[PDB]
RNA sequence: GCGGGGUUGAGCAGCCUGGUAGCUCGUCGGGCUGAAAACCCGAAGAUCGUCGGUUCAAAUCCGGCCCCCGCAACCA
RNA sequence: UUCUUCUAA
RNA sequence: ACGACCAGGGCUACACACGUGCUACAAUGGCGCAUACAAAGAGAAGCGACCUCGCGAGAGCAAGCGGACCUCAUAAAGUGCGUCGUAGUCCGGAUUGGAGUCUGCAACUCGACUCCAUGAAGUCGGAAUCGCUAGUAAUCGUGGAUCAGAAUGCCACGGUG
RNA sequence: UCCUCCUAAAGAGUAACGGAGGAGCACGAAGGUUGGCUAAUCCUGGUCGGACAUCAGGAGGUUAGUGCAAUGGCAUAAGCC
C-alpha cells in the first residue's frame, strides 16, 4: 500500500488546495478497480474462459467471479446463463497494490505508447480504460501463454465532477498528457 | 436483342434506324476467306404508355335479369 | 528477450533475431551489434542483461517499431492530402511507381475480382 | 478473502535498466528485472519528437545552395 | 530523381513568370505547360495552371509542394471505372 | 402491324445503311451520305451522323 | 366453404419441432476442336409468397391476406 | 463401345 | 488540308481473359569468407585502367588502345570451411516509405541502378498442354546488335551434363 | 369438456353459428423454510465489441419478472439468488 501512503500524505493537501474544499472527508478518494476480461467467444468450450480467468488471477491476485449473461441477445447466439466474462473488484488494500503495479510497470510496457486519454472519465470522475494485450504485466510468462488476451481497466472514484478525477489521477502521476 | 433505352429524347434521335442495315464483309464464319452480304434489321419504336385499368362504369351496362 | 516494445525470440541467432524489429533488417542489425561489441553468431539466450540493456541504446539511437509506422503513415497521408499522382495511386488501389497496370498489378489489386 | 481461492501473493523485487530496485507485491514469485518502467520511459523526452510533422522549405533549400 | 549536384529544373519561362507574379502582385492564374518544373519556395500561394494534354487545371500550391513537379498535380489519363 | 413495316424484311434488298468492311465505309440510302469513316461509327460515335438525316426529314417538313 | 402449395433464371427437394440452404438444369470463367455441339475442369446464387405478431432468435410458430392447385357449391 | 454438325459472293 | 510546324499529352490506362517469359515455393538449398577453370564478341562523341573519395549506384584525375598489345572483364555453377535445421523460414522477393546516383534541355505522368527500411502471394499448381535423342534436355554465368539512357526479349558464346 | 376477458346493465348469475385468445401440461425443485436481494430500457465511458454480450457509473422507478393465454394480483414481495 505505497500509494495509499502515498494519498495520505501529499494527495489531499494538493486537491484541498486547488479546489478548496470545506471538509477534509470532500477529497476524491478512489474507491475499486475493476478488471473484466468480457470473452464473448468463451461459447465454444470452457477453456477459452478458464484460462483467461487465471490470467487474470495471475495479474490481479484473486480469483475472479465468472459472470454471466444479463438477459439474452441473439446477435451474439448466447442465452439467459452462459459464463460470458470474468471481472475482479479490486478494494482497499490488494487495491493500491494493483494500482502501483498499473502506472509504474504495467503502462510503460505497452507496445507503441503514446499516452492514455482524458475523454474516458465517463462523465463522473470514473476513469475507464483498457488494454489492448494481456502481457504488459509481468505477471502473464509471455512463453507460457497462446491467446492474445486483453482487460479493461475501470477506476471508481467519488469525485462529484468530472475534472475532479481528472485532477486526482494527475496527482499520482497518471499518463495522461 | 431488344433493349429499353430509357433517355431524354431517345425516339427523336432513333427513330431513323428503323428498317434494313447490310453488311459486305469477310466475316469469321467463313473459312474459304470469300466476302459476304448479310443484314439486320433495326426497328426502334417508342415507349407507349400501358393501357392501364379500364373500370367498368355501371351507367354504360345494361343488366337483364 | 524484449528490444524497443517487441518480444524478440530467444532461440535464433543475433543478427537473425533482431530482423523482427520493425525498423531493422540485416544490415542495420549488422549495424547495431557493430557498437555493442557482441559477436553476431551468438543466440538471444545466454545473453547478459548488461548486454541487452547495452543492446536498447544502440536501437534507440534509430526508428523503430512504433515511431517507424508513424512516419510511414504521415508520409503516405502526406501523399492524400496533397492529392499528387502519387497520392492518387495510393487513394485507388494502384501501384504507384508506374508498373504495368493491364496484366498483374495483383499485389497492389488484391485477389482477382470477376466481372458481375 | 477466502482460505483457499486465490493464488500465491508475495512481495518479491522488480529492478530495472535504471537501477531501481522497487519492492512490490505480487504473483510472480522470482526475483523480476525489468526492461522499461514509469521513471525511464519517454514519455516526457521523446513524445515531442515522433510527431515528424516537418517542413518543406527548409528541407528543400538544404539539399543545395543558390 | 534528379541530381543534387545539378539543382532542381525549372524552366526559364516559368521563372519570367513567377518573380513577374511576385513582384507587380496579381492573384491571376498563371497557365503553364511546364509540367517539369519542381516547385520553388517563392511558388507558394500562386493560382497557376497545369497543362494535361487536352486543358489547364488549377493547382494552389500549398507549402507542402515544394519537392515536387508540377506534373504530379495535374493528371492526365482520366478514369473512372469500366462499369 | 407497325413493326412489320418497320422491319420490311430481312434479305439484302431492303436496306438504309451499308457497312462495307473492306473500304470501311457506311452508305445511307435515304439521302447519299456515302462516308468513308466507319470505325467512328461502328466502335461508336454517329452522333453527327443521324444527324444529316433528320436536316432532310427537316426538309421533308419546312418545304412542305 | 374446406384442403394442399409459394424454396436462386426455371422445375423442384428440404422446412421437424427454431439456430444451417440443397438438387437437376440454366449461368460464369478456363480446357478440348480448324470453329460451334457434346464432354472434361473451376465456380458463384436465395429478403425461403406478403404484411403483422409471439419468442433472445421465424423460411419454420400463430393470425390475417394476395395469387395458384384441387374438392364442394346440393333438396326444392 | 459411343462419337453430331460447318448457313449465305 | 487527310499536307506542314510546334508545345504538352497518348501508345506506359485497368472490373478482366489468353499467349510467351523470368524469379520462386528452398536443405541437391539460402547466406558468409576463401579458392579453381572459359569461349565468343565489342570499342574513338567510344572502351576507359591505376589511384583517391562514397555503405553502394558512382564521382575526381588521367594513362593505354582503331586493338592476338590496352580497356570493357571479376566468368558463375563448382570445390573447401562455417552457420541456418524443415518454420512462410537466414526460403521468397513483390510492394511501399524515405535517401540517392547517372544519362539526358528534361526522369511528374513513365528510365535504369543503388543504399536503408517494409518483407504480399507462393509449401511444386485442376482440366489440360509443351519442349527434347547427346554435348541433347537440364541449370550456370558471359557477350553482342538496337541505344544518350532504358531488358526478365532476341541473336551469339562457353562451363558442369 | 375445462380456463381468462368483454357482451353482463357498479352483489351472484345471465344468451347468440356474439367479439378475443388459451388448456388436455410441467416441477424431486420450478416444492418447504430460513438468510439475503430489486427489475425493463436508455444516455456516458471502456480491449478485440459490432444498434446489442461482459465492465463502470448515472438516468429510471417496476414500462421488469411469474413454466404458459388472459384477468386479478404481487416490494413484507407471490419476482430473484
Ligand atoms: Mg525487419
Ligand atoms: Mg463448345
Ligand atoms: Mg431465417
Ligand atoms: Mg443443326
Ligand atoms: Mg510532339
Ligand atoms: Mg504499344
Ligand atoms: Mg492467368
Ligand atoms: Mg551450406
Ligand atoms: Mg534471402
Ligand atoms: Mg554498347
Ligand atoms: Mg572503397
Ligand atoms: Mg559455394
Ligand atoms: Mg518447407
Ligand atoms: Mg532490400
Ligand atoms: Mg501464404
Ligand atoms: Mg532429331
Ligand atoms: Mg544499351
Ligand atoms: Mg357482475
Ligand atoms: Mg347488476
Ligand atoms: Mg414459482
Ligand atoms: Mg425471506
Ligand atoms: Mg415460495
Ligand atoms: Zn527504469
Amino acid at each position: 500500500a505505497k500509494l495509499h501512503d502515498y494519498y495520505k500524505d501529499e494527495v489531499v493537501k494538493k486537491l484541498m488546495t486547488e479546489f478548496n474544499y470545506n471538509s477534509v472527508m470532500q477529497v476524491p478518494r478512489v474507491e475499486k478497480i475493476t478488471l473484466n476480461m468480457g470473452v464473448g467467444e468463451a461459447i465454444a468450450d470452457k477453456k477459452l474462459l478458464d484460462n483467461a480467468a487465471a490470467d487474470l488471477a495471475a495479474i490481479s491476485g484473486q480469483k475472479p467471479l465468472i459472470t454471466k449473461a444479463r438477459k439474452s441477445v441473439a446477435g451474439f447466439k448466447i442465452r439467459q446463463g452462459y459464463p460470458i466474462g470474468c471481472k475482479v473488484t479490486l478494494r482497499g488494500e490488494r487495491m493500491w497494490e494493483f494500482f502501483e503495479r498499473l502506472i509504474t510497470i504495467a503502462v510503460p510496457r505497452i507496445r507503441d505508447f503514446r499516452g492514455l486519454s482524458a475523454k474516458s472519465f465517463d462523465g463522473r470522475g470514473n476513469y475507464s480504460m483498457g488494454v489492448r494485450e494481456q502481457i504488459i504485466f509481468p505477471e502473464i510468462d509471455y512463453d507460457k501463454v497462446d491467446r492474445v488476451r486483453g482487460l479493461d481497466i475501470t477506476i471508481t472514484t467519488t469525485a462529484k465532477s468530472d475534472e475532479e478525477g481528472r485532477a486526482l489521477l494527475a496527482a499520482f502521476d497518471f499518463p495522461f498528457r | 436483342i431488344i433493349a429499353k433505352i430509357s433517355g431524354d429524347g431517345v425516339y427523336g434521335r432513333l427513330k431513323f434506324e428503323s428498317g434494313g442495315h447490310r453488311v459486305q464483309r469477310v466475316p469469321a464464319t467463313e473459312s474459304q476467306g470469300r466476302i459476304h452480304t448479310s443484314a439486320c434489321t433495326v426497328a426502334v419504336m417508342p415507349e407507349l404508355p400501358d393501357a392501364e385499368l379500364p373500370d367498368i362504369n355501371p351507367a354504360d351496362l345494361r343488366i337483364d335479369t | 528477450a524484449r528490444i524497443a516494445g517487441i518480444n524478440i525470440p530467444d532461440h535464433k541467432h543475433a543478427v537473425i533475431a533482431l530482423t523482427s524489429i520493425y525498423g531493422v533488417g540485416k544490415t542495420r542489425s549488422k549495424a547495431i551489434l557493430a557498437a555493442a561489441g557482441i559477436a553476431e553468431d551468438v543466440k538471444i539466450s545466454e545473453l547478459s542483461e548488461g548486454q541487452i540493456d547495452t543492446l536498447r541504446d544502440e536501437v534507440a539511437k534509430f526508428v523503430v517499431e512504433g515511431d517507424l509506422r508513424r512516419e510511414i503513415s504521415m508520409s503516405i497521408k502526406r501523399l492524400m492530402d496533397l492529392g499528387c499522382y502519387r497520392g492518387l495511386r495510393h487513394r485507388r488501389g494502384l501501384p504507384v511507381r508506374g508498373q504495368r497496370t493491364k496484366t498483374n498489378a495483383r499485389t497492389r489489386k488484391g485477389p482477382r475480382k470477376p466481372i458481375k | 478473502m477466502k482460505k483457499d481461492i486465490h493464488p500465491k501473493y508475495e512481495e518479491i523485487t522488480a529492478s530495472c535498466s535504471c537501477g531501481n530496485v522497487m519492492k512490490i507485491r505480487s504473483t510472480v514469485g522470482h526475483d523480476l528485472n525489468l526492461d522499461v518502467c514509469s521513471k525511464c520511459h519517454p514519455f516526457f523526452t521523446g513524445k515531442q519528437r515522433d510527431v515528424a510533422t516537418g517542413g518543406r522549405v527548409d528541407r528543400f533549400n538544404k539539399r543545395f545552395n543558390i | 530523381p534528379r541530381s543534387l549536384k545539378k539543382g532542381p529544373f525549372i524552366d526559364l519561362h516559368l521563372l519570367k513568370k513567377v518573380e513577374k507574379a511576385v513582384e507587380s502582385g496579381d492573384k491571376k492564374p498563371l497557365r503553364t505547360w511546364s509540367r517539369r518544373s519542381t516547385i520553388f519556395p517563392n511558388m507558394i500561394g500562386l493560382t497557376i495552371a497545369v497543362h494535361n494534354g487536352r486543358q489547364h487545371v488549377p493547382v494552389f500550391v500549398t507549402d507542402e509542394m515544394v519537392g515536387h513537379k508540377l506534373g504530379e498535380f495535374a493528371p492526365t489519363r482520366t478514369y473512372r471505372g469500366h462499369a | 402491324s407497325t413493326r412489320r413495316n418497320l422491319l420490311g424484311s430481312g434479305d439484302r434488298s431492303d436496306r438504309n445503311r451499308t457497312y462495307n468492311f473492306p473500304q470501311g465505309r457506311v452508305t445511307d440510302h435515304r439521302i447519299n451520305l456515302t462516308l468513308y469513316r466507319l470505325d467512328e461509327v461502328m466502335e461508336g460515335k454517329l452522333d453527327m451522323l443521324i444527324e444529316p438525316i433528320i436536316q432532310e426529314h427537316q426538309a421533308d417538313q419546312l418545304a412542305a
